């Protein structure tokens, strides 16, 4: 997929989404935005996961336990809003990191850069935007690169596993049974237990240029939100997945995990 | 009680609950939406109690519950009803047979007792002219569209576990990840109550997850704006302009929003009571008594004068609006020429005698760290202690000093006027401590709390926030807790904070220091504070003492000795009681703290 990183110098990807949809003078669009990532001096960071609390000058990645045959996450304390590294969020993903020191957190648009993958469907939008460039964004101006280069984080080879995670890059919109079903399926696989991990439902809305109005209300999954699952058998977990509604808009991003 | 067959441990959770309240524009939505919620728990702990009755209910204790009283036994209670009292989370002992019905039929009292709401405030609405429409539209109100969002806004959850089960304490400690901690409870060699509740948290964390999620999608059109997130009534038909135009205020309301304003009118009748104070002005003007001296000095003649401008301006001899108090109001913002210059200037001349007027209030949000005191009678006794503070103590603290939201026993919401919010918390503080009987020095319990000063014209929702993100963020995050956060947000934006011990108020109140600055006029050395604090943006080579004892001396004639001593004195004293890693961080908030209560625009 094309790689596009922005310069600034959710409605977020609505807004990137639009963006570009917008620069091609020359509802989803044609081309599907797969996701987006915050940049800062440090590269891509993301909402820290909802299952590592702060405490003791460390925040603590607590793992579920199977409760009445049921999947729980153990009493503690409470989450604190925060960023971490893409070198950080690997590491979790791989179920590698037992704690991260409170330093590492990242507290800190108030935005450095902007990352976009995108699937072009012919859409010829990278030789086009490949010019070096200077794009309005939807007002402030950004300085626009892209590269043919997917990310480290998409080609990940997780092994295969019964218990895998499933962290969400982007909000995600579907009620948690339609998601899970709708991941059972296309995984082809079947879902003993799960756990979803997080704060409660954001309300995104967008405009409808045609109708010339606000868009329908939907709830989304907030990023950083982690659902545990237990497969009845193993599953090859993919390195990501793209679930929910609205998805050519960078919508259900969700990267695999196991614990 | 205590004997029953296949005793079970119920939970009870309801949810949204700062999000509800912060979607407020004013104090009356405030108030109302945290009222409301406390309601909801009454109609879901009704079924309990309606099955099993008040002793069965552990958390929180019933028996003296206003709502209990004058709603389940009809007795007469007064304006002690306004305050919310009834936290959102609860647990029962019930039967294991009976529970899952408890289930369905809580979710459904509640489901439909807000569709009632609904209805009576769409009745309400229309009729008021809140809504302005031809009684022919009133059938567009009560679409599907419209009542899917009532009944899937608010999420109660209910789960239980059996509390006669075949056990091991190898297994269940095992599933929940909690070692080290096994000997208090590990063991019990001679019911594992203790930590039966916090599984159940656990548990009720899973349910309470899924069961919000399940959310129906919405049509397009404007958003209400007071809560920004779901369709305006009537946001599907009109074009915006128009749909402004259908609303009174220009406020086009959706109906979680409309029930909220409508649910302040239908307390009313069902108690005939209402809040004193319906503006954070209201609250504002406390301070000093300055309003109802002004009033009482002008404000007789003010209205004819303000009447004389507009017909509309007010009714009954009252403003209709208390902001007119401040001539900045009729200055600029307003919303038949000739009278304003009267008034202001009239009003300036009042600012004259009296000083002028206060346009700051402050919030005061307190919560129990860390509860509770890890035996289901035990637990208990504690919750009648709770209900017994927050119902009694709490209130006779806050009694005609500002504005009592919500008392669920350890937690607190109030507004209180700058005067008073120090003096308050202190005091509800100390009540907490006796009630409790621990003795220092060492305590716990402890008790934290964040105070937010913000100027009235500040919305209310990122208050709201702040103030929370005071007492979460700052207060509980310094060790040991037990402590207070104080915020001061100024209309021009600069925000100051301070956090500090509860005794600090003890010794800086009844402090020379505190006189001084009190007895301010004739003055202490202006820029004390300014200088102070700027040698402390590093570590003063001369050291903090000498530093202290340097700046003392250039601001302050036998007696000035005498006194610099005290006042040196009297800051060390403090410095003990303000939370920082080191004696820097320290002293800063000690001056911070010092630059908040002694600013001119806040205290007049
Ligand atoms: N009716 C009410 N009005 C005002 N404040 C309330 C009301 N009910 C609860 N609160 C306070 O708001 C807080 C919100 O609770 P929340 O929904 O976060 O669940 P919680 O598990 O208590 O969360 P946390 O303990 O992490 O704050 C409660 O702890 C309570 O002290
Ligand atoms: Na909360
Ligand atoms: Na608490
Ligand atoms: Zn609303």
């Amino acid at each position: 997929v094309t790689f596009t990183p922005y310069d600034v110098l959710i409605p977020l990807p609505q807004t990137v989404a639009g963006a570009i949809r917008t620069l091609l003078f020359y509802e989803e669009p044609e081309f599907t935005l797969v996701g987006i990532a915050i940049g800062t001096e440090k590269g891509r960071i993301y909402p820290l996961p909802f299952n590592i609390i702060k405490s003791e000058k460390f925040y603590k990645v607590v793992n579920p336990g199977r409760f009445l045959g049921k999947l729980i996450l153990p009493p503690k304390g409470k989450y604190k809003s925060g960023y971490v590294t893409e070198s950080i969020l690997e590491k979790y993903l791989k179920g590698e990191l037992k704690e991260v020191e409170e330093n590492k957190v990242i507290r800190i648009l108030r935005i450095e850069k902007i990352y976009a993958w995108i699937e072009d469907p012919g859409c010829g939008i990278k030789d086009i935007l490949s010019s070096y460039e200077f794009l309005t964004l939807g007002s402030r101006v950004a300085f626009v690169e892209v590269d043919d280069k997917t990310p480290d984080i998409f080609n990940r080879e997780l092994g295969s596993t019964k218990k895998a995670l499933f962290y969400f890059s982007t909000p995600t919109i579907g009620k948690v049974g339609e998601i899970v079903q709708e991941l059972e399926k296309r995984l082809n696989a079947k879902i003993d237990d799960y756990l979803l991990v997080s704060s409660r439902p954001t309300a995104i809305s967008g405009w409808d240029m045609h109708e010339k109005k606000p868009k329908g209300t939907k709830f989304a999954i907030p990023p950083g939100s982690v659902l545990f699952v237990e497969f009845k058998e193993e599953v090859e977990v993919p390195p990501y997945i793209k679930l929910g509604k609205l998805k050519k808009l960078g919508y259900g991003l969700a990267l695999g995990g196991i614990w | 009680a205590l004997s029953v067959k296949d005793p079970t441990l119920l939970r009870i959770k309801i949810v949204p609950v700062q999000p509800f309240i912060a979607n407020s524009r004013k104090q009356l939505d405030l108030w109302a939406s945290s009222h409301l919620l406390s309601m909801l728990m009454y109609k879901a702990l009704e079924v309990i109690v309606d099955k099993f009755g008040p002793e069965h209910v552990i958390y929180p204790s019933l028996r003296d519950q206003p709502f209990f009283l004058k709603f389940y036994l009809g007795e007469n209670i007064g304006d002690e009803i306004l305050v919310a009292n009834l936290p959102n989370k609860a647990l029962a002992i019930v039967s294991g047979k009976e529970a899952e019905k408890i289930e369905e039929e809580i979710k459904k009292r509640i489901r439909d007792f807000l569709l009632q709401l609904y209805r009576e405030a769409v009745d309400w609405a229309v009729e008021n002219g809140v809504v302005k429409v031809d009684r022919s539209e009133k059938d567009s109100m009560l679409k599907e569209a419209y009542l899917k969002i009532v009944r899937e806004y608010f999420t109660v959850s209910i789960t239980w576990v059996s509390l006669s089960e075949k056990e091991d304490i190898y297994q269940v400690t095992e599933n929940a990840g909690l070692s080290d901690e096994d000997v208090k409870k590990w063991l019990k060699f001679a019911a594992i109550y203790p930590l039966l509740v916090k599984i159940l948290d656990s548990l009720g964390e899973r349910k309470v997850t899924e069961e919000r999620f399940e959310k129906s999608e919405q049509l397009k059109g404007w958003k209400c704006h007071v809560c920004g997130e779901n369709l305006a009534i009537f946001g599907d038909m009109y074009d915006h302009d128009n749909l402004k135009s259908l609303w009174l205020d220009e406020e086009p309301l959706c109906p979680m929003c409309l029930i909220k304003r409508y649910y302040p009118v239908w307390i009313r009748s069902k108690t005939g009571q209402k809040i004193r104070f319906e503006s954070v002005v209201d609250v504002a003007l406390l301070y000093k008594n300055w309003r109802k001296i002004f009033d009482e000095k002008y404000g007789k003649d003010l209205v004819s004068k303000a009447r004389e401008v507009s017909e509309d301006f007010v009714k009954d001899n009252m403003l209709v609006d208390s902001d007119l108090y401040y001539s900045s109001t009729w200055e600029s913002g307003l919303s038949d020429e000739e009278k304003v210059k009267e008034v202001v200037d009239f009003l300036n001349a009042a600012y004259k005698e009296i000083g002028n007027p206060p346009k700051y209030y402050a919030i005061l949000v307190m919560d129990g760290d860390d509860m509770g005191k890890v035996t289901p009678q035990v637990h208990v006794a504690i919750s009648q202690a709770l209900a017994n503070f927050s119902i009694r103590e709490v209130r006779s603290v806050v009694k005609d000093e500002g504005l009592l939201i919500y008392a669920g026993g350890d937690d607190v919401l109030a507004i209180l006027p700058v005067d008073k919010a120090l003096e308050v918390a202190y005091k509800i503080r100390k009540e907490f401590g006796k009630s409790f009987e621990n003795g220092s020095l060492l305590p716990g319990w402890k008790l934290s709390a964040g105070i937010l000063i913000v100027h009235y014209k500040h919305p209310l929702y990122d208050a709201l926030e702040k103030a929370r993100d005071l007492l979460n963020n700052k207060a509980k995050n310094v060790p040991g807790k037990d402590t207070l956060a104080i915020g001061l947000l100024k209309r021009s934006g600069s925000y100051y904070i301070s956090l500090v011990g509860w005794e600090l108020i003890r010794v800086f109140y009844n402090s020379e220091l505190r006189k001084k600055l009190l007895e301010e006029k004739g003055g202490v050395g202006k820029r004390f504070i300014y200088h102070v604090l700027r040698e402390v943006d590093t570590w003063p080579k001369v050291g903090i003492d000498e530093m202290l004892k340097f700046e003392v001396i250039r601001h302050i004639k036998e007696e000035t000795k005498e006194l610099r001593e005290k006042i040196y004195g009297e800051i060390k004293d403090l410095l003990e009681h303000v939370r920082g890693n080191n004696e820097v961080e320290k002293v800063r908030g000690l001056f911070t703290f010092l630059k908040i209560i002694t600013d001119a625009e806040v205290f007049p």
